[PDB]
């Protein structure tokens, strides 16, 4: 049934997390107690933009991705249509958080345009570029500037465009 | 006393298209490589480590279509797998 | 007929640490990561999938020392598991 | 024994080969017939330098990967002390080389002193940068520049130091 926590996502079962235990050693990482553990999760997503096309459809993507790291156990912040520095801003916060000392992993969510640099901010424009780098991300979740998360998971999920190129190059049989 | 640790570890990126290229979105269906996450979490969480699972949605766009793209993993520090344990 | 094809498919590469960050050298022994991907490949090879023999090599790093350092997995679309059937 | 082809690598049995056809379906890489393929691997490791430290201890390397990549199957092509355009150069031929049509795989072996931005080459200075990005490796060998590689595994691998931190930091117990 979907009816619990955890939503369509199908269960581990006992012994299959036995298995798991088994077929590889101490090789895995550690899960904490259900019963304490305050797991996190921040999804930024950007749908309206002052000069680039209107991102329709986002509010699925909004739906389905909090809906199922909440089913997998994480409380998730939803934050919408930021500029670059907005986001750096709610990074920094989410990497100050007092939950992630009792937390075992993390989950990050970006949803919005992009171009090769990166994430387009709310105010991107060819003229006055609004951009949050990859890099960036990854060094205020580091061991520097959240040591809460050092030897956790630290996942980043980005659905953005990275360039304007279609992807595919033509072949015959 | 103080003690080492690496700057960086344990991440694991996961984009939706490679580098120069175009992701696609459904104005009413949603992003695809985002449906496509959720469908391959649902399913295989229960089994598989997250890169695992990574790699099982870039399989799944292995045929090109009318708008193909190729997810990417990018930048791994894991050091162990990751299995979500759903359910526990 | 013409077919489309992914641009950018079936890659993986590994660096020897973390953007930013140095990685090391012994002026008799060679480099470490370097030595440490040839004993994980002569071992593991046989059982295990590229992929996994990069992770091992990674947790072989996890205990940073005086010369520490975290190899990088970088730009991943391998779409299945690549086994190198040594033997075969 | 180490005598044989593989030498040090331990060997994949056939009933091995049979229990991983079995645990994963359809998704592992094809491996051409051994009687047929002509695998190849390229490494690219610079040692001497203009106006950068001598990278000491490299001839071990270079060994140790050519020995490996012989062991397991790949015919080696050592080149060495180039610039970044010899380096593109011999990456563009190499990706011209007829024997990736009747191969199943490649392996690229980059070995060299490195900065954030990429790969130095010999004639590397801060005055004078002398740079191989990680993105044109790529370029060079995806499907558009590289049509014989198509749905072929390609191994990038790169020894080099990519910026000055020694990628530390301290915590307390
Ligand atoms: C790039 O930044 C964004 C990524 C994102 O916003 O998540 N992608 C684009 O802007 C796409 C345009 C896609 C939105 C408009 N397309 C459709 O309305 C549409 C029509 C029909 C279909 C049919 C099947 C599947 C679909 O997804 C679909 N979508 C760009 C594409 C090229 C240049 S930008
Ligand atoms: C960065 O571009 C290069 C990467 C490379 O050439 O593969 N790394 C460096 O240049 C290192 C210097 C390392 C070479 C000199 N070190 C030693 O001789 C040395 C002494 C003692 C030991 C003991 C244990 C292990 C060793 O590897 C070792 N090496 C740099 C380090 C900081 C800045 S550059």
């Amino acid at each position: 049934t979907s009816s619990g926590s955890e939503g369509n996502v199908k269960l581990c079962s006992l012994e299959e997390a036995q298995r798991i235990w088994k077929q590889k050693s101490a090789e895995i990482y550690p899960i904490m107690d259900k019963s304490s553990r305050t797991r996190l999760a921040l999804i930024i997503c950007n749908e309206e933009f002052d000069s680039i096309p209107r991102r329709t459809g986002a509010e699925v993507d909004i739906t389905g991705m909090t809906m199922l790291l909440q089913n997998l156990g994480y409380s998730v912040d939803v934050k919408k249509n930021l500029t670059a520095s907005d986001m750096t801003t709610e990074l920094e916060a989410f990497a100050h958080r007092p939950e992630h000392k009792t937390s075992d992993s993390t989950f990050l969510v970006f949803m919005s345009h992009g171009i090769r640099e990166g994430i387009c901010g709310k105010k991107h424009s060819e003229q006055v570029p609004d951009i949050l780098q990859l890099n960036a991300i990854f060094n205020m979740l580091n061991t520097k500037n959240c040591p809460s998360l050092k030897d956790k998971p630290k996942v980043i999920i980005i659905q953005a465009c990275r360039g304007d190129s279609p992807g595919v190059v033509w072949f015959k049989d | 006393a103080i003690k080492k640790a690496h700057i960086e570890k344990d991440f694991i990126a996961f984009c939706s298209s490679t580098p120069d290229n175009v992701s696609w979105r459904h104005p009413t269906m949603g992003s695809v490589f985002i449906g496509r996450l959720i469908e391959h979490m649902q399913e295989y969480a229960c089994s598989c480590d997250v890169e695992e699972i990574f790699r099982k949605v870039r399989f799944s766009f292995e045929q090109p279509d009318g708008r193909a793209q190729m997810p990417t993993t990018e930048r791994v520090t894991l050091t162990r797998c990751f299995y979500l344990f759903p359910g526990h």
